[PDB]
RNA sequence: GCUCGCCGGAAGACCAAGGGUUCCUGUCCAACGUUAAUCGGGGCAGGGUGAGUCGACCCCUAAGGCGAGGCCGAAAGGCGUAGUCGAUGGGAAACAGGUUAAUAUUCCUGUACUUGGUGUUACUGCGAAGGGGGGACGGAGAAGGCUAUGUUGGCCGGGCGACGGUUGUCCCGGUUUAAGCGUGUAGGCUGGUUUUCCAGGCAAAUCCGGAAAAUCAAGGCUGAGGCGUGAUGACGAGGCACUACGGUGCUGAAGCAACAAAUGCCCUGCUUCCAGGAAAAGCCUCUAAGCAUCAGGUAACAUCAAAUCGUACCCCAAACCGACACAGGUGGUCAGGUAGAGAAUACCAAGGCGCUUGAGAGAACUCGGGUGAAGGAACUAGGCAAAAUGGUGCCGUAACUUCGGGAGAAGGCACGCUGAUAUGUAGGUGAGGUCCCUCGCGGAUGGAGCUGAAAUCAGUCGAAGAUACCAGCUGGCUGCAACUGUUUAUUAAAAACACAGCACUGUGCAAACACGAAAGUGGACGUAUACGGUGUGACGCCUGCCCGGUGCCGGAAGGUUAAUU
RNA sequence: AGGACCGAACCGACUAAUGUUGAAAAAUUAGCGGAUGACUUGUGGCUGGGGGUGAAAGGCCAAUCAAACCGGGAGAUAGCU
C-alpha cells in the first residue's frame, strides 16, 4: 500500500482545455497535471483514494517545458506530467 | 590435380588451381571449430608491425592435434578437409573411444586408414613415436622441439624432416631448410611426409587472389620519396645505393640470427 | 559537398562528454582549467 | 473557384540519423522573408505527443574499452587475468475499422496474443558456475510452387450526352476486408524403434559420441500458399439533410471469376565453387554437490502484474551538414497505368508542386538552343566544339592470335497498318464433368472458358514505319604499359603506383622483423611448399664480360689496437 | 565460370562550355569510366604529430600539412622595412 502523505502529493491539478473536456464527455476520462515521479500505480491509488471514484486505467505522458522570451532573455518553462485517468463508467468526477 | 584455366578473360589467363576431390564437401567438424578474428598486421598499441596485411576472407580456426599423446588407442580417419588456415589439408581420426580430433593429413592418407601413437606404435605413415623409437633414416614430420611441447617442424604442405643419426639423448635431423640439428630423442615425431604437395604448383593468376588471402600490395622502396624510405627519391628512375630495409639494415645477404641461447643445437647451419 | 561536421550525439560524448573527461587525468586537468575559468557550460554533456 | 503548366523510382509517401516546438489554433506586420504581404518555418498567447505487444530500458555477446589481484615502469603511468562494459548483430507478444484543429499498432469498437508472480486440482526426482544439443551463419547459379499487384469479363449503381453519331459488342464508378485461430498442401531434410557394452565429453550422466545385435520401413522434422473462420460484422459507389459552404447527421447495392505476375515468399532451401564463410544468451536436454512425502518440476483452474523514458513536427530537406529560406551532400523502405528488356525513357495515376521581385520593350553584345545556299577540316597547336552513328532479327565479316579472341570487325537486307492462313495460329493456363484412390488441399482422362507470340501470303497510306524520347561513328599505320584496378580531396589519371609471375637475400621458432625504457604485442594459435626485406613486372625468346672500387659473406695464422692490471 | 560483355541505381571524374565580388571557398550543363568486385555503403571501434596512415601523389590526418591544432617558454630573435 502507497503511503498517504504521497498520494496527496501526486495530484497537481485538473487540466482544462478542449480536449480534455471531450475527453470527460466522451470516453468517461478525467485529465490532470500530476507530479514528475509520479507512476501510473500513485496516480490511480490516490484519484481512488482522494476523490473516491473507480479507476479502470491511467495513460500517462510528459509534456516538455516550451522556449520563451521575457525582453531578450531566453527563459525555459518546466517540464510536467500529464494523466488521462479513465473512470469507471459510473465514477462521474 | 593441377589444371590450366582456359583464358576466357584475362585474369583467367593463368590461373593455376589445385583440385583435391577427397575433400570433404560439407563443414566442419563443429566442435573442434574456434573464431579467430584479423589483426591487420596491427599489435596491441594499434600500429602496423608487419606490413602488407589486412582484408582477406573470413576464417574459423581449426584446433588441431600438434601433440598426439592419446597412446596405445587406434584410430580412424573419416575424412580428408580443406583447412583456410595452413597450406596442408587435415584430417579428422575418430578414435575407437569414440573420440574426434584433427591431425595433419599426411601423404597418402585417406578415409578408412587406421593411425595410433605410441611407443608401441608400427612403423608407417600416419603413426606418432617418440624418436628413440623412429629407425635412423626414417622421413618424418611434425616433430616436436621439445618433449610433450607439440610439433613445431615439418608442417607446412610437402614437407618432411629426415632423422639422420642417433647419439646418446639427442637425434640429428635434416630440416626442409638443409639444416642440421639435434633434438632430444623423446621428442615426438609422425612417420611420413605432410600431403598436399601440389601445393606450391598453384598459381594465383591475378591481384585479387591475393587480395583474397589477406596480402596487401608491396610499394617498392624505390618508389617512394626520400622522407619514407632510404630508398627513396631521384630524378627518374636512380639508385645508386647499398640496398637496405625500410628501416636502413642492408638486405642483401646480412646475417640477423643472434641467439647463443641455441646456437649448441645447431650442428650445420642451411648455407 | 560533404562537409566536416557530421554530428553523432554518441559519438560526440563518447569523445567529449563528461565521463570521457573524468577518465583520465589531463580530462580532469581540462575540467578544473574550465571551472577555474569559470566556464557556464564544463563539457558537451550539458 | 475555374482554367493552364510542372514532378511522378519523385519534386509522392514513410523510417533511422540530426534538429528541437519549426506541429495546431487565435492575433499582429516593427524587425526577419533579397519586392509587397492581409501571408510565413517571423512576433505574441493558448493548445497538442495517451502503449503489457512499436522503440528505448532489459537478457546476450562482436570489434574494441575499462580492468580486483598481477606483471612492468624515475613519477605520471603501460599491459593484462578473473571480471565488467560495449550494437552496427541474437533474444516474448496486436491486428483491422472509427476518431482530433493538432496523437494514435498508444484513444475508442471489435477480435487476439506474450511473459511472469501467487492461490487450488492431479501427477512427480528436482537441482549448476559443469556436459551435450541448438541458436549458427559464405559466394554464385537455376528452376518449380506461390503471393503482393495488375488486366479483362461478370455483377451492381448511375448515364443516353453543348456539334454529325451514340439503347449498344456504348459510357462512368465501385467491386475492400487484417492479426489470430483450425486445416497441413507445392516443396525441403532425414530411415525409425528396442535392447547390451565402451580407454572419450576437467567429476557424473538416463544426454552426447563410439561399438554390437533384434526388428520393422513408413516414422519424424520443416514448410510458402490456398481453404475455412475471424466476418449476420466493418467498409462501401452513391443517395438523402444541414452549413458557421470547412465538413458533419443518416442510409447504403454489388462486393465474383479468369488470365498475367514480381527484384517479395517457400528459400537459413536446392545445385555448385573455393577465397572455406561471428559470438553469447534466450531454448532443449543430462547430471554434481544438495534436498530428499519439504522443496522444486508437469499440465489444468483462478487471480495479480507488465513499471519507467520516447511518441508533436521536418527528415534528399526552408526545420539535418554546407555563415544564407544556399542549384551541393545525406543511410534504409514503398513501387500503379500505357508503351518499353528495364527501377532507362516518354506521357500519366495517387499525391505534390509553379521554385518569394514584378511590368514592359524586342538594339549592340553575352549565355542556352533551332535552321542554313555552294563548298566540306580549306579552321586549328590539335577536327576543340559541333555534326554524325545508334534498335531487333537475319545474311555476312580480314590481318593477326596467347586459339579465348580480334567481332557488334567491316558491310548489307527486313521492319507501319489491314485481311487471310486461324472470325486468335503455335504455345501457356485450364474449369464443369467422368474414372479411380492407400480418402484429401487427392491420382488418370477430358477439354469449355481465358490468354497468346511469331511467320507467310495479299492488300494499303505517307517524303519518310528501329518515325517521338531513347539509342555504338568506322577503318589503316605506329610509341608506351601485359591485362581489371590505384593516384596528386581542390590546375597532372598518365607511360606514374599496384599487379599475377621471376629472382636474390634473411629467417630453425622464445624465427627473422616491427611497436614498445619494460612487461608484453603483432609476425602466427603460422613452422622453410612458411614468414620478412629487396629489386623486376603477364606471356614468348633470352638475360653476355668484369670481384679492380664500395658493400656483403667466410677465414684468423701475422701487424695494429679499449677498458682492465 | 569470369578482378567477362552492354547498360540504369550506386561509385567515379576523361573533355568542353558556363561560372570566377559564383546558385557553389571545387559546382552546373552536355558528353565520359567502373558497374559480382583489388566493388560499393551504414553503424561502431583502433592507429596521434618527427607520430600515424599511404596500390607512393610528399598524398591524407576536421575548408590547415616537406612536420596538425590549442595553450605555454613569449614581448624568441629581426645588422631588415
Ligand atoms: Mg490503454
Ligand atoms: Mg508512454
Ligand atoms: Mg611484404
Ligand atoms: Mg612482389
Ligand atoms: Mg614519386
Ligand atoms: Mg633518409
Ligand atoms: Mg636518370
Ligand atoms: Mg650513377
Ligand atoms: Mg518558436
Ligand atoms: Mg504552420
Ligand atoms: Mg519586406
Ligand atoms: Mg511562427
Ligand atoms: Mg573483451
Ligand atoms: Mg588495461
Ligand atoms: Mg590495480
Ligand atoms: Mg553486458
Ligand atoms: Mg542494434
Ligand atoms: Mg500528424
Ligand atoms: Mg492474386
Ligand atoms: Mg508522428
Ligand atoms: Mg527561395
Ligand atoms: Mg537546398
Ligand atoms: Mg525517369
Ligand atoms: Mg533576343
Ligand atoms: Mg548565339
Ligand atoms: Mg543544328
Ligand atoms: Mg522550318
Ligand atoms: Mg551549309
Ligand atoms: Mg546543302
Ligand atoms: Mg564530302
Ligand atoms: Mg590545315
Ligand atoms: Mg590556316
Ligand atoms: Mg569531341
Ligand atoms: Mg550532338
Ligand atoms: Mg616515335
Ligand atoms: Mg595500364
Ligand atoms: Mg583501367
Ligand atoms: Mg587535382
Ligand atoms: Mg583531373
Ligand atoms: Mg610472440
Ligand atoms: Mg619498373
Ligand atoms: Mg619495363
Ligand atoms: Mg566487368
Ligand atoms: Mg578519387
Ligand atoms: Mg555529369
Ligand atoms: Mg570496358
Ligand atoms: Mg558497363
Ligand atoms: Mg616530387
Ligand atoms: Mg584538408
Ligand atoms: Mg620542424
Ligand atoms: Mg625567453
Ligand atoms: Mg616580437
Amino acid at each position: 500500500m502507497i503511503r498517504e502523505e504521497r498520494l496527496l502529493k501526486v495530484l497537481r491539478a485538473p487540466h482544462v482545455s478542449e480536449k480534455a473536456s471531450t475527453a470527460m464527455e466522451k470516453s468517461n476520462t478525467i485529465v490532470l497535471k500530476v507530479a514528475k515521479d509520479a507512476t501510473k500505480a500513485e496516480i490511480k491509488a490516490a484519484v481512488q483514494k482522494l476523490f473516491e471514484v473507480e479507476v479502470e486505467v491511467v495513460n500517462t505522458l510528459v509534456v516538455k517545458g516550451k522556449v520563451k522570451r521575457h525582453g531578450q532573455r531566453i527563459g525555459r518553462r518546466s517540464d510536467w506530467k500529464k494523466a488521462y485517468v479513465t473512470l469507471k463508467e459510473g465514477q462521474n468526477l | 590435380a593441377v589444371v590450366k584455366c582456359k583464358p576466357t578473360s584475362p585474369g583467367r589467363r593463368h590461373v593455376v588451381k589445385v583440385v583435391n576431390p577427397e575433400l570433404h564437401k560439407g563443414k566442419p567438424f563443429a566442435p573442434l571449430l574456434e573464431k579467430n578474428s584479423k589483426s591487420g598486421g596491427r599489435n596491441n598499441n594499434g600500429r602496423i608491425t608487419t606490413r602488407h596485411i589486412g582484408g582477406g576472407h573470413k576464417q574459423a580456426y581449426r584446433i588441431v592435434d600438434f601433440k598426439r599423446n592419446k597412446d596405445g588407442i587406434p584410430a580412424v580417419v573419416e575424412r580428408l578437409e580443406y583447412d583456410p588456415n595452413r597450406s596442408a589439408n587435415i584430417a579428422l581420426v575418430l578414435y575407437k573411444d569414440g573420440e574426434r580430433r584433427y591431425i595433419l593429413a599426411p601423404k597418402g592418407l585417406k578415409a578408412g586408414d587406421q593411425i595410433q601413437s605410441g611407443v608401441d606404435a608400427a612403423i608407417k605413415p600416419g603413426n606418432t613415436l617418440p624418436m628413440r623409437n623412429i629407425p635412423v633414416g626414417s622421413t618424418v614430420h611434425n616433430v616436436e622441439m621439445k618433449p610433450g611441447k607439440g610439433g613445431q617442424l615439418a608442417r607446412s604442405a610437402g614437407t618432411y624432416v629426415q632423422i639422420v643419426a642417433r647419439d646418446g639423448a639427442y637425434v640429428t635431423l635434416r630440416l626442409r631448410s638443409g639444416e642440421m640439428r639435434k633434438v632430444e630423442a623423446d621428442c615426438r615425431a609422425t612417420l611420413g611426409e605432410v600431403g598436399n604437395a601440389e601445393h606450391m604448383l598453384r598459381v594465383l593468376g591475378k591481384a585479387g587472389a591475393a587480395r583474397w588471402r589477406g596480402v596487401r600490395p608491396t610499394v617498392r622502396g624505390t618508389a617512394m620519396n626520400p622522407v619514407d624510405h632510404p630508398h627513396g627519391g631521384g630524378e627518374g628512375r636512380n639508385f645508386g645505393k647499398h640496398p637496405v630495409t625500410p628501416w636502413g639494415v642492408q638486405t642483401k645477404g646480412k646475417k640477423t640470427r643472434s641467439n647463443k641461447r641455441t646456437d649448441k643445437f645447431i650442428v650445420r647451419r642451411r648455407s | 559537398m560533404k562537409r566536416t561536421f557530421q554530428p553523432s550525439v554518441l559519438k560526440r560524448n563518447r569523445s567529449h562528454g563528461f565521463r570521457a573527461r573524468m577518465a583520465t587525468k589531463n580530462g580532469r586537468q581540462v575540467l578544473a582549467r574550465r571551472r577555474a575559468k569559470g566556464r557556464a557550460r564544463l563539457t558537451v554533456s550539458k
